[PDB]
């Protein structure tokens, strides 16, 4: 259910600060809305209002119409606007670690067992690592800046 | 650090639209919830200046 780890979600940009910000205010003013008012409709007292009432047949067609149904400020699912982007930044997001975190995990266990081990043919091998290895370290300088 | 940012993009952005149905939901509550406050508070207001 994660303030540890929702705050944490975003990358080396400070730039998804405003939008994690909005995100949890919103939640949280959501769920005390619905806590502090009531669960239940209304209580229409029409046995004491209609007659103590002065006119004749007045609280009694008020009880009959606000018992039924009204007008509220709701709407439907029809305009998913955040749901249609869900799937389109799983695509570029969590499909695309497949090819690019998956690629440097196979990469790093070849790159460390080539390096630890035969003697001359091996050292040729582990010769393309290294530099492959070189290249990986000034490129997640670049990738934090 | 790539490996942890798969599982937090991926969960952030199925945040978005938890997040966007909590609020409209919450709307249509709380709306409802208020207007049948108003018109049992207006009609137990006349009631007891009546009586």
């Amino acid at each position: 259910l994660d303030w540890t780890k929702i705050v944490s979600k975003l990358g080396l940009s400070g730039q998804t600060a405003a939008a994690l910000t909005s995100f949890k205010k919103r939640n949280d003013e959501a769920k005390r809305i619905l806590f502090e008012l009531k669960q239940q409709p209304s209580n229409v007292d029409f046995a004491f209002y209609k007659s103590t009432l002065k006119n004749t047949a007045i609280v009694d067609k008020i009880q009959s119409d606000v018992s039924k149904f009204t007008p509220s400020k709701a709407n439907l699912s029809k305009q998913l606007n955040l749901i249609e982007s869900f799937e389109a930044k799983a695509l570029e997001n969590a499909k695309e670690t497949e090819s690019v975190v998956l690629a440097e995990l196979t990469d790093l266990e070849k790159t460390l067992e080539n390096i630890e081990s035969x003697x001359x043919x091996x050292x040729x091998x582990x010769x393309x690592x290294x530099x492959x290895x070189x290249x990986x370290x000034x490129x997640x300088x670049x990738x934090x800046x | 650090d790539q490996v942890s940012n798969l599982k937090d993009v991926v969960s952030t952005t199925k945040a978005l639209f938890e997040m966007s149905k909590e609020t409209a939901a919450l709307e249509a509550e709380a709306f409802e919830l208020k207007q049948k406050v108003a018109v049992a508070s207006e009609a137990k207001s006349v009631l007891d200046s009546w009586v």
